[PDB]
This record gives structure tokens, sequence and C-alpha cells, in this order.
């Protein structure tokens, strides 16, 4: 018939317990709320869209917040292209825990420029304990973009993970 | 005891699971069937998907998941796929006439039934099969025999004599595989293939390949396979979907 190109991006969900990382691809891939909480060790999804008039496959990783699979890291660091890493706005053990993250993608990869987007998630909620222009910071800090994000409300899932595509693809 | 394992889908998507060494396929099914919102049919099925070799088998479920992985080389990249499966216990359905009339020999169902699951004696199954004589690329029509001892064919013709029965293989430290849609034409007649692999714990684990006429002979020749090799496990598998 015809041939059809096609260019696939490794993106990877990382982030502690509960931040709301599935919640979020879930979002992007089956438009639908997650309300439960179902512990992840490492999920894998794919998804084509349309890109800046380009057909992309993007497959995700989303992995586990649990430091009992740490051991997993590495090798889905190596093997990832942009990272998506994703911090909740009401809980400021897991802005803190985003930092080692960045840190271990950088050695991981032995790079300063890693793809990476910087979520804060949960922006739905009232009882904020990390304000916008904390991370606003922290990401003009990385030289990534922020962006809020809520899995419950939609807002800013589509923005997040074609932000990250857009990232790798200018890198 | 655990073991974190991957579990594909046919998109080619993947579920890890952290799980105990003595979990069960059926353990593995139901543990998958609970997280995926899915609803229990007992058609859902845990395959051992060698891809170098493109075949794959349905793993029966009262088998260790953890020894399934064990008997792989390293280098393999062999695969857990989960997926329906509504062949698996057709025989258990339908079976005063499953096999054909001719294939099989020792009318009533549970006669048929209970005959395929003794542990003393088992019938026999006979028929024309391709087989890729070893080593070589070429593949020759033969007669085979399938007993409680194992598969035999013969060196002459249909003849049953023991001067023309050659052993071809063993199932007590064999599992039995089906092809996928991959490349026959490494010779063989059909696309309906399948093929013997020794367990690790064992020797040399050289494939014994063979290709049957049509789909539905392949079926006939897996199953009865199938049924020599884990007898009564088999049915109390299917007369006890939960077990508890
Ligand atoms: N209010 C609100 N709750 C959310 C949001 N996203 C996720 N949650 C909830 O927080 C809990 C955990 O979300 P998950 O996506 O399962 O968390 P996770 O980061 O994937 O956890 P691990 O898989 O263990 O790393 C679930 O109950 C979600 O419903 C959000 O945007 N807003």
């Amino acid at each position: 018939g015809a041939m059809g190109s096609m260019t696939e991006y490794k993106l990877v969900v990382v982030g502690a317990v509960g931040v709301g990382k599935s919640a979020l691809t879930i979002q992007l891939i089956q438009n639908h709320f997650v309300d439960e909480y179902d512990p992840t060790i490492e999920d894998s999804y794919r998804k084509q869209v349309v890109i800046d008039g380009e057909t992309c496959l993007l497959d995700i990783l989303d992995t586990a917040g649990q430091e009992e699979y740490s051991a997993m890291r590495d090798q889905y660091m190596r093997t990832g292209e942009g990272f998506l890493c994703v911090f909740a706005i009401n809980n400021t053990k897991s802005f803190e825990d985003i930092h080692q993250y960045r840190e271990q993608i950088k050695r991981v990869k032995d790079s300063d420029d890693v793809p990476m987007v910087l979520v804060g998630n949960k922006c739905d909620l009232a009882a904020r304990t990390v304000e916008s222009r904390q991370a606003q910071d922290l990401a003009r800090s990385y030289g990534i973009p922020y962006i809020e994000t809520s899995a419950k409300t939609r807002q800013g899932v589509e923005d997040a993970f074609y932000t990250l595509v857009r990232e790798i693809r200018q890198h | 005891k655990k073991q974190v394992i991957k579990v594909y889908s046919e998109d080619e998507t993947s579920r890890a699971l952290d799980v105990p060494s003595d979990i069960t396929a059926r353990d593995v099914c139901q543990l998958l069937i609970l997280k995926n919102h899915y609803i229990d049919d007992h058609s859902w099925t845990l395959f051992e998907h060698l891809p170098h070799i493109g075949v794959e088998r349905t793993i029966e479920d009262h088998e260790l998941v953890i020894e399934v992985l064990s008997n792989w080389g390293i280098e393999e990249e062999n695969k857990l796929y989960f997926r329906k499966n509504y062949a698996k216990y057709e025989f258990f359905k339908n079976p005063m006439y499953f096999f054909p009339e001719h294939m099989v020999s020792f009318i009533s169902p549970t006669q048929i039934l209970q005959m395929f699951l003794s542990s003393s004696t088992y019938p026999e199954i006979h028929g024309f099969l391709h087989a890729k004589e070893q080593g070589k690329k070429s593949w020759k029509k033969i007669y085979f025999f399938l007993r409680r001892s194992g598969l035999y064919f013969s060196t002459k013709g249909t003849s049953a004599a023991p001067r023309h029965l050659q052993f071809f293989s063993e199932f007590g430290n064999s599992d039995i595989y089906v092809s996928l849609a991959g490349k026959k034409k490494h010779g063989a007649p059909t696309n309906y293939g399948f093929c013997f692999k020794p367990n690790k714990a064992g020797g040399p684990r050289d494939l014994k390949m063979l290709c049957a006429e049509e789909e539905q002979s392949r079926t006939c020749w897996v199953t009865a396979i199938r049924l020599l090799k884990y007898g009564m496990q088999l049915y109390q598998n299917y007369m006890h979907p939960y077990q508890g």
C-alpha cells in the first residue's frame, strides 16, 4: 500500500508515592479519572498523537514511587528520553523528592541537558503546601518548564505531556 | 521469596508484578483480572512466548510461573503475555466428538473423557504429520503414534510394528508450543507448526519441530499431547476454576 513514517518518544513519569503519576497517565491515554489508589511497580502505555504537524508514537513508562523498587530506576533512566517530574502541590515531602530524581537522571544519563518538565499535580485542591512561584524557581533553576496539572479535572494533562515531547524535539 | 515479573498485552504494553515465588498461573491471571477491571471469563490466560523461535504456549493453571521463568536462557528475551484463550478447555466441554473418527483408539462422552485422563492407560493418537528431520532443513511426511510412553513414527508407511517404530519425543521433560504468524518457510509445508522444547534440566534443548496439514489437526495433536502430559490435573483445573 503505502509506507508511513513515524517517530517514537520514550516518556517516563517519575515522582514519589501517590503524587498522581498513573492518574495523569491514564487521563492522557484513556480519558478518565482513577479515584482509587493502585500502587504501581512499572506500567507501560502507548498513544498515537499528532504533534506540530508530525505523527508520533508516545511510549509512556509509569514508574514506582516505592523506594523498595529503586533498583529498577537505572534501567528506565538509561532508556528514557524525556522525564515528567511530578510532585503534588499539597505534599512538601514530594517536592523535596523530585530534587533527587532530577539528580539521579542527570547522573545516570551523564548530561546537564535532559528533556524534563516539572509537574505540580493535584492543582484542584484547596490545601496547597507548595506555592506556584516556589516551583517556578526550581524549574528556572533547571531550565525546564513548569506546568500545574489536575488528573481529576484534566487541567494541563495534554499541556504537560506535549510540552515534554517538544522539549525532546528541540534537544 | 519474591520475584518481579512483567506481563505483556497484545498491544505490547506491560505491567510489572511483584509476586511470591510459589504463585500459579491461575493466581497471576486473577490478580491481573482484578487490577485491570476485567470480568472473569475463565478464558484469561498466561502464555509463555518465545520470540526468537516464533512459538508460544498456554501456561496451565497450576504451573508455577517462576518455574516456567527458570527454564529460560538469559539471552532469550522470552515474554509472558496475558490474553483470552477460548480453545483451552474445548475438549472438556465437547469431548465425544473432539477427536476425528479415525485418529483415536483405546463413543460415550465421559467414556472418552475417562480414557484420556487415566494415569494407567493412554489411548493412541495416530495420523500423518510433517517432520523436520534433525539438523537438515528438509521436511518429510510421516505416520505418527502418540502413546503413554511418548511419540513415535513409522519408518514404513503407517506400520505400527515394533520393527518400524522410531522414538521421536518424551513429554515428561519437554513443553509443547504452537507457532505464531512467523516464517514457516524454514522449509515447513504449512503454517500449522508445533514443537517440543526440552527442559534445561535434561541435556541439550534441541527443538523437535512438527507440522500439521490443517489447523484443526494441530489442535487435536496439541490437545492430545497436553492431556498425556498433564493428565487428570488438566481436568481438575477446569472443574475448579477458582480452587477455593
Ligand atoms: N485531588 C486529586 N487527586 C489525585 C490527582 N491525581 C491523583 N490523585 C489521587 O491520589 C491517589 C494516588 O494517585 P496515583 O496516580 O495512584 O499515585 P502514583 O503517583 O501513581 O503512585 P505510585 O504508583 O505508587 O507511584 C489516587 O487516589 C488518586 O485518585 C489529582 O489531580 N487531584
